[PDB]
Order: C-alpha cells, then sequence, then structure tokens
C-alpha cells in the first residue's frame, strides 16, 4: 500500500491501518512521492502554524513593526503586507528553502520517489534504521493531527471571536 | 478463449469495467450473451469496432454506445455477489435469516432460524420462536391445559379460577349499576353467570365433539372433558367470589 | 484459558479481549463462568430498561402515576419513586416477581446457555457460515456492550441524583 | 539481574524468592513512575508558573488555582485532579499487570525503546527503577518540606 | 469438619445451632473466609477506636479543603457523618482493590484467608496452627469486643 511508505504500519491498536478510502494512491501511483511530499510539508507547517498561533501570544520578535499589540491570528495577515512587510519577510525566507529542495531532485522534481519525500537530509537527532521508521511515523502522526488541529483553530478562532490558545 | 471479448478497445468499454461485466454475467452466457444484457451489447459492438475492423464512430453513434454500457457503478461488486449467493442458498436450506417487522419495514437481527421443521412439507410445522422456542414450548407444556400430572378437576379448576376472578371486573366497573352502592354483587351474578354460559358451551362441545384426550383408560368417552368443563364451573364460581370477597373487604 | 473459551469472543473493548483485570474468572470452573455471564446479561438487561424508564420518566411521561395519583409527579425519578402510590410498587414488584418465577422454575433456560431466556437456543442455528445470517455473535457483542454501558450509566443517574441533584 | 544495582546488593534485610519479586517488582516500577512525574510534576506549579488556563469544569480559564504542594481545593483544579485519577485508572485497567508478562513491561506503546534512544535490558532498565527509587524518596521528602517547613521553592 | 484451626480449647466444635450438620466442606471454607475476613476488620476497628482514645488525633489536615483536624470528627459512631463521604469514597476504593486483587474466588488461594502478608511467617516449628489459631481466636473476640464497643458508643451516647 502506498510503496513503502509509512503512514500506515505502528498506527494504533492494529499494526497496519492503510486509510485510502477514495484509492488516490492506486488510482494515481505515479503521484505518491508527490503525495508524500505534500503530507508532510503540510504536517509540518501545521505543526509550526499551532506552536505558532501561542508563543507570540508571549515573546514577539524584535523586528519592531511586529511589536505591537492587536495583531492577533485574524489581522497579523492584512496588517504586515504594507504599500514589503514582515510577511515577505517570511516569504522570501520560504523561497530559500524551498529553493533547496529543487536542487536535491531536480527542477521537475524527477528524482523525487516513494522514499525520498519529504527527506532534506537534516538528520539530528534520529538514530538507527529501525527508529528512523518508528520516528517517521511519529512525524505524520503528530503532523496529520496538527494538519487537523489547525484548521479547527483558524476556523473555531475566526468564527467564535477567539484569536487565543483556547480558541473556543 | 472468447473471441469477442479479445483486444477490445478501452473506448468501446473500460478493461475493469468489462471484468465486472464478466463477473456479473453468468460463465454459461458469455459465449452468446441473450439479449437486453450489457454483454450482449459489447458483443454487437466490439464484434463491429476494434483493431480490425471499422476504427471510428460518429459522434451520437458512440454517445448512444456510452449510454447502452454499464457505468461502472451499476454492477455488484464481489462482496455483494457473495451476498446474494449466500442468502438464496440460506433461503433454499429452509433456514431464513431471522427479520423483524418495524416502521414499514424489517430489521436483521443477524440470526439463522432453521423455518422448515422435521416435516419438511408440513405447513404447521414451520417452526418460529413464539411457538417452538424453549420459552414458548416449555410455557404452552405448563399451561393448566397441558400439564402434566394434573388430574382433569384440577385443570378445570384452575382454568375456572382465573376466568372467574378475571371476569368480575368488566361488569362490576363500567356496568349498568357501576355507580350503585353495591356496584360489585351485580358485577359477581353477571361473571358468574358468564362462567355458567360458557361452562355449557363446553358441555355441549364435550357432549358433540367428545374430545377423548383427558380420559383415562377404559372410560366413557368424553368423560375426562366434562370433568375438566364441571370443574371449570365451579372454579369461575370461586374465583369470582374471591374477586367479590376482596372488593368488598378492600 | 480453557475454561473461559465458553464465552470467549464476546467481550472487551474489541470482541476477542477478555478482560477480567482481577482474575475473577480464572480458576473458575464452566458451569461457574457461564452463570457469572447468566449474571452479567440478567443486569445489563434490566439496565438498558433501566436507563430508558428513567429518561422517559424525567422528562415527563409518568401517565400512569400522573392519573395513579391526580397530580404530575416529579420529574425526578428517584422522588417521583416516593410519590407514586404504595399499590402500584407492590403491584411491580409482583410482576416482577411472577416473571423470575415463569423464568426460573416453569420455563428454566438451558444449563449450557442460562440466558436464553426466550430460548432461541432450539430454533437458532449459531454455527452456519451464511454472511447474511450467523452474524449472531456481532448482535451478542452489541447487546453485551450496551448493557455494560447501561449499567455504569444506570448506577450514574443513581448516585447523581441522590448526591448532586 | 534487572533492578539489581552497584552501590547494594539485593537490600533486602526483611521478599527474597521469584514469583513474590516479581509482583513487588511491579510495584516498584509503578510506584517509580508516579514519583518521577510527581517530582516534576510538582516543579512545574513552581517555576513555569500554575500552567492551565482554558475552559474546565467550573474551572472556565482557571490559571491552575489549585496551590500550594498540597494542592488544596475549594473547586479549583484539585477538584479536577480527580478526573486525572479516573483516567488514571482507565490506563491501570487496559494497559495493566495482568496483561503484563514481564515485571512492568507495557509493551512499549511509544517504542521509545526501538533505537529512538532506550534500549532493552542493561543499564536502562536498570537506570528506570534505580531513578524511580531516588524520585520516590524525593517526592516524600518533599511532601515533609510542604507540611512543617514552607514549600517547595 | 471437626479438625481445623478454630477448634482452640476451652470450646470444641462449638456449632450450638447446627450450620455444621448440613455445612458442606466448601461452605465451611467459604464461611471460614467469611470468618477470617470478618476477624481480621474487627480487628482493625477495634484498633481504631482505642488507638485514637489514648494516642491523639492525627496530626493533620484530613481534608485540605475543608478544615478537618482529625479532632472535630469524634471517635465512635457519628464518625460516619464527619468524615468526607470521599474519605469515605477512598476507604472503599482501598477496601474495593483488596478484594478485586488477587481473587479470593471458591478454590482460590485467597478464599481460606491467604493473601500474602506474611509478616509472622515462623518457619514451621509446629507454630503454623500457632499462628492460624490465634488470627482466628482473636478475631472472634475481636468481633465480640467491637459489637460490645459499637453498644458501649450508641448506647451511652460517645465513646465508652
Ligand atoms: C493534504 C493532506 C494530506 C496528504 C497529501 C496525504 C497523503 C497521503 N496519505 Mg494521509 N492523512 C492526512 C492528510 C494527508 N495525507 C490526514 C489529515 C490524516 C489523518 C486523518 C491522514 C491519515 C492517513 C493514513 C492513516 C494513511 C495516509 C496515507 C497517505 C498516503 C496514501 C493515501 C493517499 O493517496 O492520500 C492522498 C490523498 C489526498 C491527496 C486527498 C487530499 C484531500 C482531498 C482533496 C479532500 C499519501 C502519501 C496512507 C499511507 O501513507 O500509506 C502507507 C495511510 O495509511 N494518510
Ligand atoms: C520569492 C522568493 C524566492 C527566493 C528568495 C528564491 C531564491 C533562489 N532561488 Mg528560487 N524560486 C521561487 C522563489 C524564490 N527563490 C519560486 C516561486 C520558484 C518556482 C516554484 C522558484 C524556483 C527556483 C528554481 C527552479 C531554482 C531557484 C533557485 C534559486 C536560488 C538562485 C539564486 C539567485 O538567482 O538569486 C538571484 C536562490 C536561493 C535556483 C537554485 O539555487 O536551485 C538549484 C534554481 O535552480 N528557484
Ligand atoms: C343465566 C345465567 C347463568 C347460567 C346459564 C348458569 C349456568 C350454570 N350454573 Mg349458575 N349462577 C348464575 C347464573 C347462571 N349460571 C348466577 C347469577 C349465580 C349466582 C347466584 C349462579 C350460581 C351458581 C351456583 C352456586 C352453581 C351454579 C351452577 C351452574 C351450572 C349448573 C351451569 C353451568 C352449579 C355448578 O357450577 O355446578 C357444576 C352451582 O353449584 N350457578
Ligand atoms: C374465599 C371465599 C369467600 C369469602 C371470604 C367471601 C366473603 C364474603 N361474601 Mg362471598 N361468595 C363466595 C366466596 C366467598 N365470599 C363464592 C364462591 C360465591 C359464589 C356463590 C359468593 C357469593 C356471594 C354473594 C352473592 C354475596 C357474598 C357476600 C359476601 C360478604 C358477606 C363477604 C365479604 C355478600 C356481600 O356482602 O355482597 C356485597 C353477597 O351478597 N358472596
Ligand atoms: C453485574 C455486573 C457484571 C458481571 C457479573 C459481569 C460478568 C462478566 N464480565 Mg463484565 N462488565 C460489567 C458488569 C458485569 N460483568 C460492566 C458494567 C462493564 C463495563 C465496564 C463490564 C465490562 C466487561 C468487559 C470489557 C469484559 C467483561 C467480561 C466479563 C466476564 C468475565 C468475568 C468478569 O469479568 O468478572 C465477573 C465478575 C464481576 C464483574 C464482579 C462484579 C464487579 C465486582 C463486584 C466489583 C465491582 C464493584 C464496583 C467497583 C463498585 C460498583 C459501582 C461502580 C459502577 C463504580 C463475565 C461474564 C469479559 C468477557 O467475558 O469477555 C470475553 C470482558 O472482556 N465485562
Ligand atoms: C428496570 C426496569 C424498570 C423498572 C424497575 C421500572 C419501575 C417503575 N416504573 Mg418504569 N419504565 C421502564 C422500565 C422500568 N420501570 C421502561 C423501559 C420504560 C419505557 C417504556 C418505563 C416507563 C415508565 C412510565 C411511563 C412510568 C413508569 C413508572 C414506574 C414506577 C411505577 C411502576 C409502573 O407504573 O411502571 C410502568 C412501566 C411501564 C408502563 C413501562 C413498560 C415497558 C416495559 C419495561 C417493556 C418490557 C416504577 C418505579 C411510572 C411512574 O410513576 O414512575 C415513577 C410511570 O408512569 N415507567
Ligand atoms: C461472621 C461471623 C462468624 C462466622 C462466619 C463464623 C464461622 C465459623 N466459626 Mg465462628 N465465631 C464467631 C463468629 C463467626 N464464626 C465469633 C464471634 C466467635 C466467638 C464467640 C466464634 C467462635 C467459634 C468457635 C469457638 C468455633 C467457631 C467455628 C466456626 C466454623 C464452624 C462453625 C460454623 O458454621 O459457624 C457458622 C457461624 C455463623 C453462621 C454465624 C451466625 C451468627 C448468628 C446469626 C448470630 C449469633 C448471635 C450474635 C452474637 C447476635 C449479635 C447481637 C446483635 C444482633 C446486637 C465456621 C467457619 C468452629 C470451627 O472452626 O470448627 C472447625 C469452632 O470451633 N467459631
Ligand atoms: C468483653 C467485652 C466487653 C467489655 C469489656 C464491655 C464493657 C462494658 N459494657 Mg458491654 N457489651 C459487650 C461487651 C463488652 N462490654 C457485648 C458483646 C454486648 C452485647 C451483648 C454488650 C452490651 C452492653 C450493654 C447493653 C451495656 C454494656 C455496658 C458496659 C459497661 C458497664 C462497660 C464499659 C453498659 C453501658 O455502659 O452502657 C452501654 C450497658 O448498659 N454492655
Ligand atoms: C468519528 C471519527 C473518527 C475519529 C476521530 C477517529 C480517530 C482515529 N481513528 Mg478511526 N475510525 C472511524 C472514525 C474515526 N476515527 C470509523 C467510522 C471507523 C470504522 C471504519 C474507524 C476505524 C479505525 C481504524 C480501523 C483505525 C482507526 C484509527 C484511528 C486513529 C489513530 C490513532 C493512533 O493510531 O494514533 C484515530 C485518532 C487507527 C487506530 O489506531 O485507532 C486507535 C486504526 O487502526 N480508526
Ligand atoms: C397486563 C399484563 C399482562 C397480562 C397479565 C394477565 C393475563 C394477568 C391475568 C391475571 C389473572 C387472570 C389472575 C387471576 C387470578 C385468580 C385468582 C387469584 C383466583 C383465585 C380463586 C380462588 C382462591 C377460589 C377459591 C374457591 C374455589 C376454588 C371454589 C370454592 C370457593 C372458593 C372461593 C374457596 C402481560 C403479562 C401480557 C404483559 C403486560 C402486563
Amino acid at each position: 500500500f502506498a510503496g513503502g511508505l509509512t503512514g500506515s504500519d505502528y498506527g494504533g491498536f492494529g499494526g497496519k491501518y492503510e486509510w485510502d478510502p477514495v484509492g488516490f494512491s492506486t488510482r494515481w501511483p505515479e503521484h505518491l512521492a508527490w503525495y508524500r511530499e505534500a503530507e508532510l510539508k503540510h504536517g509540518r507547517i501545521a505543526m509550526l502554524a499551532f506552536a505558532g498561533l501561542l508563543a507570540p501570544d508571549l515573546f514577539r520578535l524584535p523586528w519592531a513593526e511586529f511589536q505591537d499589540s492587536s495583531l492577533d491570528f485574524a489581522n497579523a495577515h492584512d496588517k504586515f503586507v504594507a504599500g514589503f512587510g514582515p510577511m515577505w519577510w517570511g516569504f522570501i525566507a520560504c523561497g530559500g528553502i524551498e529553493y533547496q529542495r529543487f536542487r536535491k531532485l531536480g527542477l521537475g522534481m524527477e528524482g523525487l520517489t516513494l522514499e525520498n519525500a519529504g527527506n532534506l537530509g537534516w538528520f539530528d537527532l534520529p538514530k538507527n534504521s529501525e527508529e528512523r521508521l518508528f520516528y517517521e511515523t511519529a512525524e505524520l502522526k503528530n503532523g496529520r493531527l496538527a494538519m487537523l488541529a489547525v484548521s479547527g483553530i483558524f476556523t473555531a478562532g475566526i468564527f467564535w471571536d477567539q484569536h487565543h490558545f483556547p480558541f473556543i | 478463449k472468447i473471441a469477442y471479448l479479445q483486444d477490445i478497445p478501452r473506448t468501446i468499454v473500460e478493461k475493469d469495467a468489462l471484468e465486472l461485466i464478466l463477473k456479473n454475467t453468468p460463465k454459461e452466457q458469455w459465449e452468446n450473451p441473450p439479449e437486453d444484457s450489457y454483454l450482449y451489447t459489447v458483443k454487437a459492438f466490439a464484434e463491429m469496432y476494434g483493431p480490425g475492423k471499422a476504427t471510428k464512430m460518429g459522434w451520437w453513434d458512440y454517445y448512444r454506445l456510452k449510454m447502452d454500457m454499464p457505468d461502472t457503478t451499476r454492477l455488484s461488486s464481489e462482496r455483494e455477489l457473495q451476498e446474494i449467493e449466500e442468502y438464496e442458498k440460506l433461503m433454499m436450506s429452509g433456514k431464513v435469516p431471522f427479520a423483524v417487522p418495524g416502521p414499514s419495514g424489517y430489521f436483521f437481527t443477524g440470526f439463522v432460524t432453521q423455518w422448515k421443521g422435521k416435516e419438511p412439507f408440513a405447513g404447521d410445522q414451520v417452526i418460529t420462536l413464539t411457538e417452538n422456542g424453549l420459552f414458548a414450548k416449555q410455557f404452552l407444556s405448563a399451561l393448566a391445559f397441558y400439564r402434566e400430572g394434573l388430574k382433569p378437576w384440577q385443570r378445570g379448576l384452575e382454568i375456572g379460577m382465573a376466568h372467574g376472578y378475571f371476569l368480575i371486573g368488566p361488569f362490576t366497573s363500567l356496568g349498568p349499576l357501576r355507580n350503585t352502592p353495591e356496584a360489585a354483587t351485580v358485577g359477581l351474578l353477571c361473571g358468574c353467570a358468564i362462567v355458567g354460559i360458557v361452562s355449557i358451551g363446553g358441555l355441549i362441545f364435550g357432549s358433540t365433539i367428545k374430545p377423548t384426550r383427558f380420559d383415562k383408560d377404559g372410560d366413557k368417552p368424553g368423560a375426562g372433558f366434562i370433568e375438566m368443563i364441571n370443574w371449570h364451573a365451579v372454579g369461575g364460581l370461586g374465583g369470582a367470589g374471591f374477586a367479590h370477597a376482596l372488593i368488598t373487604v378492600f | 484459558r480453557e475454561a473461559p473459551k465458553v464465552l470467549a469472543g464476546t467481550g472487551g473493548p474489541l470482541p476477542e479481549s477478555f478482560w477480567d483485570p482481577a482474575g475473577f474468572t480464572n480458576n473458575k470452573t464452566d458451569e461457574e463462568l457461564l452463570f457469572y455471564r447468566a449474571a452479567e446479561l440478567k443486569h445489563g438487561r434490566i439496565a438498558m430498561a433501566a436507563v430508558v424508564g428513567w429518561f422517559t420518566n424525567a422528562s415527563g411521561f409518568h401517565y400512569l402515576g400522573d392519573l395513579w395519583l391526580k397530580k404530575p409527579a416529579s420529574d425526578n425519578p428517584i422522588e417521583a419513586f416516593n410519590q407514586l402510590s404504595l399499590l402500584g410498587v407492590f403491584q411491580m414488584v409482583f410482576f416482577i416477581g411472577c416473571l423470575e418465577w415463569l423464568t426460573t422454575v416453569p420455563c428454566p433456560p438451558p444449563k449450557d446457555a442460562p440466558w436464553d431466556v426466550i430460548g432461541m437456543s432450539d430454533v437458532l442455528e449459531e454455527d452456519t457460515d451464511e454472511n447474511p445470517m450467523a452474524e449472531y455473535k456481532k448482535i451478542q457483542m452489541q447487546e453485551l456492550n450496551n448493557s455494560r454501558l447501561a449499567m455504569v450509566a444506570i448506577i450514574g443517574l443513581i448516585v447523581q441524583a441522590t448526591t448532586t441533584g | 539481574e534487572l533492578g539489581v544495582q552497584a552501590p547494594v546488593g539485593f537490600w533486602d534485610p526483611v521478599d527474597g524468592n521469584v514469583a513474590s519479586f516479581r509482583r513487588r517488582r511491579t510495584v516498584e516500577l509503578k510506584h517509580g513512575r508516579i514519583s518521577m512525574l510527581a517530582a516534576m510534576g510538582y516543579m512545574t506549579p513552581e517555576i513555569t508558573g500554575k500552567f492551565p488556563g482554558y475552559l474546565s469544569p467550573s474551572t472556565l480559564l482557571k490559571y491552575d488555582d489549585i496551590p500550594n504542594g498540597l494542592g488544596a481545593i475549594s473547586k479549583v483544579p484539585a477538584l479536577g485532579w480527580a478526573q486525572i485519577f479516573v483516567y488514571c485508572g482507565y490506563a491501570e485497567l487496559s494497559q495493566d499487570q495482568t496483561p503484563g508478562s514481564p515485571g512492568a513491561e507495557g509493551n512499549f506503546g511509544f517504542k521509545v525503546l526501538t533505537s529512538s534512544d532506550p534500549d532493552s535490558l542493561e543499564k536502562k532498565l536498570a537506570s528506570e527503577i534505580a531513578n524511580g527509587r531516588l524520585a520516590m524518596m524525593a517526592f516524600t521528602g518533599m511532601a515533609t518540606q510542604d507540611g512543617l517547613t514552607g514549600s517547595a521553592w
């Protein structure tokens, strides 16, 4: 199921889950590299997003334009981008990192396969070979959860007008 | 293999859809699909359009063909075919997947009650829970009419006590004299009258039909039934009187 | 397990997980384990009706008891029990006493399945292989799992009512 | 084997068997885990503050109003500690010692030992139990401090 | 059954009401398990009244939220309404486990009073019957002592 990708296996009371109840993997097997790459990159950003909304509430960056109150998660976007602003500082940074991914897998991402997907090569904590399998599932399980978490955060916080960690 | 099922263009019908058709269609019908069967249209067209044949169609002809073929969703899958092939097997084997009527419909209870009785051709031996279950059998057998070891007068006495005790109520309440100071002796008299009337009917039955299932060996035919009916009359009197006594005292 | 195999594949969170985190079943004989289940199902079946009876009475539907007391009884089922006329309670006990007598002495359930108070075992199959039937084990799970939930649910209702209203 | 340590031997001036030691080992590890959770658990309402917040039952947006080492109560978070007590039982009745075939193994749900860093047996199994013993004395000593010698720090 | 740990000396097989003319062999152990459990509770119960009388009430707070210095709770009946229902629930829970532990089901090692305390395990010096019989005999004394103590605390009004 989905090549040798680690989304299933070590996945709860059952050893393997293999949740693909639309067949987006069997129907499009050439994109399992793309799907993993997207699934992982979604998880990492969502995890930074959720851990994002909380930390500005305590510390603020020394940019001295972000050093202002009332910049909650419903107005920080439309406020910083100016007539340019901090949001472009972040976007340029994300361009620098994303350009690195292009070099490793070629321009058309031809080198992207079902084993190198979502593997930028930053190996500091992991050890051994089975832990990498265990950590890869621990990555996704956290990542998939935060993707739904920040989804609930953004919708509930702006609908019910919470804008803070309880988001209720 | 079959000629027209080989090298059929995907444009005529897709591979998975064709396999689903072949699975749904019985094996004996592949060679010559009957008529009005999607496989019949597949044969009638794949023998006209293909690699060695007409490779093009008018847009309207292809449009009509695409509306004659299955759309990959109107065909039963393997599990559904298994459901049917096993449900029919159960039904023909004399076992019924037990279901219970509900709000215009029935819920399947997930139980296989063996349906045909010991005499499979007998219509009244089809065993059901309410008559052939363990509780139902033991309840019917333990009734006064059927209980083992009871003398006929005992069955009559028990049935009569039940009837006489019950029959007082409908008269002493909501009766013609329901609001009179007595209002219960009238009910007692009416209940005793009903008991006597049904006892007379039972005597008619025992002197005309003459059931012999309660007679002991070597006795006047129907004597057991007559004794049961007489003691039903006695028990009805007793039960009516006891109900009246309870009503008056309490 | 050996003897707990007679009540195997019928409990736990998932259907085939013998939970017993107290050893209450080990060293116990097959008949004792069957009798323990007969106690479990009987408690659960009453608990299911108890919870349903609690809710149809805590919402405002106590007709027999409003028409017998000639006044709307309190919605709180514990307090409505006191208001219910003593004739009603005694008849309620007697009816259950007749039912308990009826099941035990005249129409006893079997000794291999002491919970078959209706006695389906004489018309049931329970050992065939059909899919659109023979799911009797699954419906045994739904009875047990629902009943177990009802047992802790009704106790919660009584404990909370008798304490925090 | 296992929890036999280095500075002392079997330290049994009183079990001393196989089956009885196994049950005692389960108690030992179990008490070790709680103390380590409690010891680091007690230091946190200290520096980093009484971290909690958000909409809680009768404690909406409660900044962990259960103060002091004992926690007190007064419908402040300590009543919510009963929920900790209840859910602690759920793990104690699902992932428990009756199906815990070794001393106090819960099958390693987190798989931290599958090369993530911990290892099977050897020092790690000995380090867990030894650390638990230190924390159990530390938690008890911390209990004495809160009672009659002020607060933790 | 006439040769178990219960027959001490001052009375023989003391069954005046004839619970043993029909007492089945397992019924003895069941009733013995009842006797051992009753006696051990009574010993704990007795200590629980005579010890707070001479030794003062617990130096502490009992309930850190509802100001129970152990002194507002009297030693004896009526303390049931003074001790919190949760301190009552928590002792109920603790006693709840002590039986939902290693089982005391009929035939189990817990069904003859054996649970695994072994505070006094003499090296079989013909004293296993001594310690067993002493525990049963003291439990019988403790039960009688408690019921008198309960009547002492009730009929007089308080304590003794
Ligand atoms: C009348 C109560 C009762 C009885 C007799 C049984 C009987 C049985 N259950 Mg069971 N169960 C019950 C209630 C009951 N259950 C409830 C309410 C739940 C929900 C949590 C469960 C959940 C459950 C699971 C998940 C499983 C069983 C299983 C079993 C079988 C194995 C024997 C066993 O576990 O111990 C039998 C003996 C007892 C249960 C003793 C009763 C409890 C004692 C008296 C102490 C409890 C007191 C309690 C702490 C205080 C009361 C208030 C409380 C609500 C807070 C057996 C047939 C297993 C099985 O058959 O699976 C194959 C299994 O896996 N049960
Ligand atoms: C929970 C109480 C309890 C129980 C279950 C037992 C059980 C047993 N005892 Mg025992 N015993 C007890 C209390 C108890 N004892 C007390 C308090 C004493 C001290 C007087 C003794 C003294 C004693 C001796 C000397 C011997 C036994 C023996 C036995 C065993 C066989 C006799 C028998 O069947 O007794 C069954 C016991 C009962 C059924 C208890 C019923 C108690 C009734 C209902 C009330 C008695 C009056 C009571 C004090 C009234 C209190 C007043 C209150 C209402 C205000 C059996 C295991 C014999 C033995 O081991 O043989 C091998 C033996 O030799 N016991
Ligand atoms: C109501 C919404 C809902 C939620 C919120 C939810 C949540 C989770 N499900 Mg789930 N689920 C359904 C619905 C929901 N599931 C339904 C309708 C079915 C029947 C088809 C079903 C079945 C399975 C199976 C077979 C598995 C499973 C899993 C997990 C899992 C992972 C936890 C962990 O591994 O980190 C989490 C968080 C795996 C498992 O581990 O369960 C613990 C797995 O094997 N689920
Ligand atoms: C509603 C209900 C039901 C039903 C029920 C029923 C059906 C009942 C019936 C009941 C009845 C129906 C009862 C009856 C009873 C009776 C009695 C109790 C009687 C008694 C009698 C007597 C006692 C008599 C005596 C005598 C004689 C014998 C003769 C001489 C004189 C004298 C009087 C001595 C069901 C379950 C379905 C369900 C729901 C509920």
